DNA sequence: CGCGCGCCGCAGACTGTCT
DNA sequence: AGACAGTCTGCGGCGCGA
């Protein structure tokens, strides 16, 4: 109706935060704070005005509705934990049963067969072997009532299936039968997303309504370990400070147990028959394992009973509860051509590691020569190879086409007189000795030909190895690499030889010029460039490109070699984790009745799901942990298997309706920093660079800075986002490594001319300066982030430390905001998934970004959905501090991406094999600002 | 240049100086040699296995030299569209399947100016030639799918891959296709050709009705599109004869002048022969160890009937230049302790090995060098 | 008579029922074989190459075109062999006692008046000096006949006969006797200088071997099989009241055939493909029966298998789900066998080991 | 930068041999 | 009973991602 802007693109209307607290008339300090320095001077240009129908709010008030909000999500939950925490528990029974599906035992070891656990409550492990891990092999849980027990089909030997649908276990019964809390169970336990992915029902695409608490989760959130902390508490089983190692502990369950309960420690198999051992020695030692199993259910109950009260006391807001129940739910959806992808990838992988590995063998084998004549002592290359050389330590006219063949056999058994001769003597040298004659370093290279994975050649002989630079590698003039302590020089950050090849390659003492070829056998080299962390592998692909680096054969090897191996390098890291990853197949009757009738359904495909078996709060900052899926390759051309999460696939009759947070942490610093600036928006100058900034003009963030070399693309970005976060000097001079490298003290005394972001003595900062309010909030020992409130930890929490890992202090702020802010999201996406029958509440787990697995029919009202939270998540970040209104530009997100597969942009192609249309997957066509006209209800349009 | 007169002195390129770029090239050539015979006959056998043996659906096809009224074939693929209607009867209508074919095709070649070849002057080219039938809607998918495999098999067995290229390409009709090429020292010349024909040739020798052509690529039965793959080979021995020659690097220093043929397709594996000891009581166990290598299966140079021995130096060039991967001699010292010597392909370095379990050894160097 | 139908159904011989007929396939204007016939005549072929070439060192193989240069398709390999004669004395060193084999395809005109037949032929040349030339002809034909009888169900049916044509001094034929009659199947022909060193007018000393010294002329032994003939034999010797047709081991196209019985799972499918990959990854050929629709029946598979001259049928159930114990039926026995999966390859390689050395 | 998760090459210290 | 092969096992070095 107004524009309502003053003097900044403000959101247009307010329809749940009421009219009160206009203006605090200190305006004039944000004033000639903008003055100063430019950037008062703004174009201000308008956005489009949006009026929108909120949902009906309960709370009547904002920080009181979603504090509604999260308590009618978490009420059973919160009854069914305080039901699991009181003690009435059993002993463990004296003997398991030993039976297939689940058997409960109550007093006195009595097991009886029964069909799912009727417990409301449980703490759950499953113990799973490593051959075909894929099936879950055994598991117990226990409740309140009783004990209970799972084997997977032990008593009987067969042949199994890959698929893994009816193996994992089932713990949720028919809605028709459930207890008068009703039709919600919690399951707790020490990595329970583990346990999550071998439930039955928990890959079924209908919601579930079962949730998971994590021991590891709560002990992070409550005493963590973060870098050198974690790593230090490992070495004594930090300066001036180690009181936090005795509040502190690693995330493993043992560790957990002896800092929280404190009791006898907990001991591990030796024998790890899990890991390391057959399923035949598993069947033997059933009842061991599954004691110590037992044992460790014991343990994280007992755990999760002294933890349940600490995190509810250090997390007050229900808020997070609520959403950390919620992130343990994400699905991942798959399909048939996740295996096609997979066997894609390998096959790629071993294509391009075959060319490299042949042409590598292919110099091995050259070089091999240059033996006979000793020409390797001459080499300027090879001359340091020990080239060991080791015994084996032990007419007559046609005559016709003659007759009678058939004794032929005799030469043949003259054969085996030499074979006789494998045992009369022989036997001074039993052990088959490996390659005698040839050099020890080509010795070095081949396999074993006992191996049963032998391959002829040199075939251990790959990239970054101290041999292969020898074989081709040169640099300038100057020929050799010692490496016998440093390597030939050159990197980021820096810290008989015959002379006659020095003189023929030509092309205390001193050296007339620093670079060119090397001088005397002496490996201090003058110490000249990083000397020890020199690879010569990966960063000097873009230096290689002129005359200073040229490789023997030819000039394309080098450069081919270090493109292949950047190609193949993310799935040498990653094929482990990424082709070991669980997936169930849904069967016919599983899938729900929509996708069946919905067209483009393939028949004879496999449709599944991948949980990601993610730790809810691995960091210390809270925020969610996994190796794959939260860290993962975006898809890119050259490398291979980037295309990772284009695969994760919604079934037939049915999207990913998704969306990403515009600078959510660098937005979060600027809003913090206005906040504790002034009660408007605008007042920061980093807020006003973040908030209504272009890089068009001066008012972007990375523009208005010096840029001494003068790029604003990189140079000028990587600058701001290290002085955010370390603000290190070293940093500062990797600016003088990239370019203008001369005149050290110069750059010193540019670096400390350079005011901005920086603060002095004259202690807190002054003019641009965000960090104050990181620095209060680090120093503080109550709940600490402003919103909602969450205590760091016991273990980082002042008193603990004076001043000692403050970097770790500060970034906690800012990281633990953005994970408050997720947890808002996920609590608003289910409030109005739950309160609107929009079906599909399943969410993918991403760190600053939300998928929601979602049918076709409600594509755009669920989008919908997602900017109302988008706005009243950020009312939220506004409703606390002193900020009343919110800036119209963050008020909703960019685009929502509506697609049929998980990218980071709906109109990219991964092209990583170059062949993007064997899978069937169009674009998306994300929708901003035009979702609007629409209603939330159902029946509109 | 150099790398012709190596294949003619050791009897791989053919006979009689007449062969150059142009006639080997257009087939003209007066014929391979024995060694170039063992190596087309390797690369055929590889050929069937990555295509026709490991494939469950892609059949044997016969395909006549000539047609009846006949100017015999240019291509195998008439052959292979005759025998679609009785071999979908073999399939039981599974409809993405194909026929597989090895085979000498004629093409006219025209030398031009004087002595004007017109239609004599028959080229003869052996041609590998899969025709896939697939159903209309997977038609593409397959189509990539054959030129990654192929283009796999042929950097298979590479010295150097990166020569080996491939290429996109239509028809004047509009149809997909792709070409791979070898890229020899003069320049890339076209040894594989994959083409979507678009199940136009079946409604053209088979006009009379459609309903006996329908085949299953599930529920419902449609009329296939044809997925031709049709590689030569003889342009694909004198791609890997050059590719395992050098180029033709600094500061090389060595002139080994060796054919670093891969080990699967070597014309021959392994020359045995006869060191310095007396006569008899060594060319029994020759002859036992040629036989037990013949029964397994290993193509075996003799050596042991030559006498002159060139010094004992001389013949291992001889055998490089002839692609052999190993040496072995039979010394004196065998019927003492039954150790014979190996030089094998590169790595000119002497290994002593027992000639027991050398069975072993060789199977598990040509079975293991297909992988890696 | 039905083996003419039963080759045609069971895709043998490819072409219409009547079409086929019996004298068009004698000689080579016939439609051509079956996937099944191709097969059978590649392990002909290749069995043909390991007795006469790799295991006699001498033998070398030899590339003769499909057609004249100058003034033509082919007849016969003896005189594309004879082109190369020169060249391939170098690699031998010039020893006269030496061959040169090819298996290839040779037209003739049959009386479109006159159409145009193909049939394959494996021809071996081998030169020797004159006085051993008769001797090395009856080595070559006992050799011959020994290599036609090894796979023969009725060794009896393949005789030989002396010729004594009045261009070569002497020659053998060998015969098989078909129910009609006997048919020629391979030739042994004995020639001197005769068209030698008319291909090579002038001085005789560039095409001399040496033999003992003295460089005597060389004789040249031509013997030429005919391998469509030879499976056309083999194919009537396996016949002989159930529609067996016991093709030998080393010369059946399809060794073993895999199968399912009933179908619990698709697990049945993985197992299958991975037998299928173990087996062909071993050199033994496999039909997949498997993957078919719906198991019409059992008994008919057998008889199909049978009448394929599959020497083995594997049939996959349920209880292979529980141990490696797998149906096993001999084509020849007609007996069945619970057998582990592990122990298939193994035993078919020794299996084919065993016929091939009786 | 500040962290989260992975891998792969190379020098030393046990057995574990063997003649 | 006095020299040299396997395993771990601890070091340094990658790569990759919000």
């Amino acid at each position: 109706l107004d524009i309502q802007m003053l003097s900044r693109g403000l959101h247009e209307q307010i329809f749940g935060q009421g009219g009160e607290m206009p203006g605090e008339a200190a305006v004039r300090r944000s004033v000639e704070h903008l003055q100063k320095h430019g950037l008062w001077g703004q174009p201000a240009v308008p956005l489009p005005d949006v009026e929108l129908r909120l949902p009906p709010l309960y709370g009547d008030n904002l920080d009181q509705h979603f504090r509604l909000l999260a308590q009618k999500q978490s009420l059973p939950y919160l009854e069914a934990a305080n039901l699991l925490l009181q003690a009435q528990l059993p002993p463990k029974p004296p003997a398991w049963a030993w039976a297939e599906g689940w058997t409960r035992y109550g007093p006195e070891g009595e097991a009886v067969p029964v069909a799912i656990p009727e417990e409301r409550a449980l703490v759950f492990d499953v113990e799973v072997c490593l051959a075909e891990g894929t099936c879950p092999t055994l598991a117990v849980a226990i409740s309140p009532s009783a004990w209970y027990s799972w084997c997977s089909q032990r008593l009987v030997e067969e042949r199994y299936s890959w698929t893994s649908q009816l193996s994992p276990a089932d713990l949720i019964p028919l809605e028709v039968p459930t207890g008068a809390d009703w039709q919600e169970q919690l399951v707790v336990g020490h990595n329970v997303s583990f346990d999550r992915a071998h439930i039955r029902e928990q890959y079924l695409i209908q919601g579930s309504r079962m949730r998971f608490l994590d021991t590891m989760s709560m002990h992070m959130a409550i005493s963590g370990l973060s870098s050198f902390q974690r790593s230090l508490w490992i070495a004594a089983k930090a300066i001036s400070s180690w009181d936090w190692l005795d509040i502190s502990s690693v995330n493993s369950l043992a560790e957990v147990h002896r800092l929280y309960v404190g009791g006898p420690p907990l001991e591990k198999e030796p024998r790890e028959l899990f890991v390391k051992g057959t399923m035949k020695d598993i069947r033997e030692n059933f009842q061991d394992l599954m004691q110590y199993c037992a044992q460790d259910v014991w343990a994280t109950h007992e755990v999760f009973q002294q933890q349940l009260p600490l995190f509810l006391e250090r997390c007050p807001h229900p808020v997070t509860l609520a959403g950390m129940l919620e992130m343990g739910v994400s699905y991942l959806p798959v399909n048939q051509n996740w295996e096609r992808y997979l066997a894609e990838a390998q096959g790629t992988y071993e294509e391009l590691q075959r060319e490299m590995k042949k042409s590598l063998m292919d110099l091995a084998n050259d070089a091999c020569q240059l033996l006979s004549g000793e020409r390797y002592k001459e080499d300027p290359w090879l001359w340091d190879l020990e080239w060991d050389l080791q015994e084996f330590k032990q007419d007559q006219e046609d005559l016709g086409p003659c007759s009678e063949e058939e004794e032929f056999q005799q030469d043949v058994m003259a054969r085996a007189c030499l074979q006789k001769l494998k045992g009369t003597t022989e036997l001074l040298p039993k052990r088959p000795q490996h390659l005698p004659g040839h050099p020890g370093w080509y010795r070095k290279l081949c396999p074993r030909l006992d191996d049963p994975a032998w391959t002829p050649g040199p075939s251990l002989l790959s990239l970054q190895m101290r041999v292969t630079p020898k074989l081709m590698a040169l640099t300038w003039d100057g020929f050799p690499l010692h490496y016998s302590e440093r390597h030939g020089w050159g990197y980021l950050v820096p810290g008989v030889c015959p002379y006659r090849a020095i003189e023929s390659l030509y092309r205390p003492y001193n050296d007339v010029d620093i670079p060119g070829c090397w001088f005397f056998k002496l490996p201090h080299k003058d110490g000249n460039s990083c000397n020890v962390g020199s690879p010569f592998a990966k960063d000097f692909l873009p230096k290689m490109e002129d005359g200073t680096l040229q490789a023997g054969p030819g000039g394309a090897s080098g450069p081919r070699a270090l493109e292949i191996n950047k190609m193949i390098s993310f799935w040498r890291n990653a094929h482990k984790r990424i082709s070991s990853q669980m997936v169930v197949w849904l069967p016919r009757s599983a899938l729900p009745r929509a996708v069946i009738r919905h067209p483009d359904y393939d028949e004879e495909g496999l449709y599944g799901a991948i949980l990601p078996q993610v730790v809810t709060a691995g960091t210390i900052t809270r925020r969610a942990v996994e190796p794959t899926w939260l860290t993962a390759s975006n898809a890119r051309p050259d490398r291979v298997g980037s295309e990772l999460k284009a695969m994760v696939q919604a079934p037939p009759g049915y999207t990913l309706v998704g969306a990403d947070v515009d600078s959510q942490e660098l937005w979060i610093a600027a809003v913090l920093g206005d906040a504790h600036f002034a009660g408007m928006h605008g007042c920061t100058a980093f807020g006003w660079m973040t908030l209504q900034g272009r890089k068009s003009r001066g008012t972007d963030l990375h523009s208005k800075t010096a840029t001494t070399v003068g790029i604003s693309r990189e140079h000028a970005k990587i600058f701001n986002y290290g002085r955010i976060y370390g603000a290190g000097q070293p940093f500062a001079e990797r600016l003088l490594m990239q370019f203008n490298h001369r005149l050290t003290q110069q750059e010193a005394a540019e670096k400390a001319q350079q005011m901005y972001a920086a603060t002095k003595g004259l202690k807190g900062g002054t003019e641009s300066e965000m960090f104050n309010k990181l620095e209060s909030i680090a120093t503080s020992d109550i709940p600490r982030t402003p919103v909602l409130g969450c205590c760091i930890s016991r273990a980082l929490e002042p008193s603990a430390v004076q001043e000692e890992f403050m970097t770790s202090r500060v970034n906690w702020v800012v990281q633990s905001s953005a994970v408050d802010y997720l947890h808002l999201m996920l609590v608003a996406m289910k409030w109005l998934f739950e309160e609107f029958a929009i079906d599909g509440r399943f969410c993918i787990s991403i760190h600053d970004e939300v998928r929601y697995l979602v049918r076709e029919e409600d594509r755009y009202r669920a989008a919908l959905a997602l900017q109302i939270t988008n706005l009243l998540t950020r009312c939220m970040f506004a409703y606390k501090l002193g900020l009343n209104d919110l800036p119209q530009s963050v008020a909703f997100f960019s685009a929502v991406d509506i697609d049929r597969c998980l990218r980071k942009e709906v109109t990219m192609d991964c092209k990583t094999p170059s062949n993007p249309t064997g899978m069937e997957r169009r674009y998306g066509i994300p929708q901003g600002e035009a979702l609007d006209i629409y209603q939330i209800i159902e029946l509109t349009k | 240049a150099l790398l012709e007169i190596c294949q003619r002195r050791h009897f791989l390129s053919g006979s009689k100086q007449q062969l150059s770029r142009d006639s080997l090239l257009s087939g003209c050539h007066p014929g391979f040699g024995p060694l170039g015979v063992e190596l087309r006959k390797n690369l055929a056998a590889e050929w069937w296995t990555s295509v026709v043996v490991f494939r469950e659906q892609v059949f044997p096809v016969d395909a006549l030299h000539h047609k009846p009224g006949g100017k015999l074939r240019e291509n195998l693929l008439h052959g292979a569209l005759e025998h679609y209607v009785n071999c979908l009867d073999l399939v039981n209508k599974r409809l993405p399947y194909g026929l597989a074919q090895i085979g000498v095709c004629f093409h006219p070649v025209f030398d031009t100016k004087q002595i004007r070849n017109g239609v004599k002057s028959i080229g003869e080219k052996t041609e590998a030639s899969l025709v896939w039938f697939t159903p209309p809607r997977t038609s593409n998918q397959w189509l990539d799918f054959w030129l990654r495999h192929r283009l796999q098999w042929w950097r298979k067995f590479a010295m150097s891959p990166s020569n080996f290229s491939s290429s996109d390409c239509q028809d004047e009709e509009g149809r997909k296709g792709n070409k791979l090429y070898y890229n020899f020292p003069w320049g890339k010349e076209l040894i594989e050709t994959l083409w979507n024909l678009g199940d136009h040739e079946l409604l053209h020798m088979y006009p009379g009705n459609v309903s006996k052509l329908h085949g299953r690529d599930g529920r419902k039965n449609v009329v296939p599109c044809v997925l031709s793959v049709n590689g030569d080979l003889d342009r694909g021995m004198l791609a890997y004869l050059y590719d395992s020659f050098q180029l033709t690097t600094r500061k090389k220093n060595l002139h080994r002048k060796v054919l670093k043929l891969h080990p699967c397709l070597a014309p021959i594996k392994v020359a045995l022969d006869v060191g310095r000891g007396p006569t008899l009581e060594l060319r029994q166990v020759c002859q036992g160890l040629f036989n037990e290598l013949l029964e397994n299966g290993i193509s075996v140079w003799p050596g042991y009937l030559e006498t002159m021995q060139s010094s004992l130096e001389q013949l291992y060039s001889k055998y490089d230049e002839m692609s052999i991967l190993f040496t072995v001699l039979v010394t004196e010292t065998t019927l003492e302790n039954g150790l014979i010597h190996l030089r094998s392909r590169d790595t000119t370095m002497k290994e002593m090995m027992h000639i027991s379990k050398l069975k072993d050894f060789l199977i598990k160097y040509i079975s293991s060098a297909k992988n890696v």
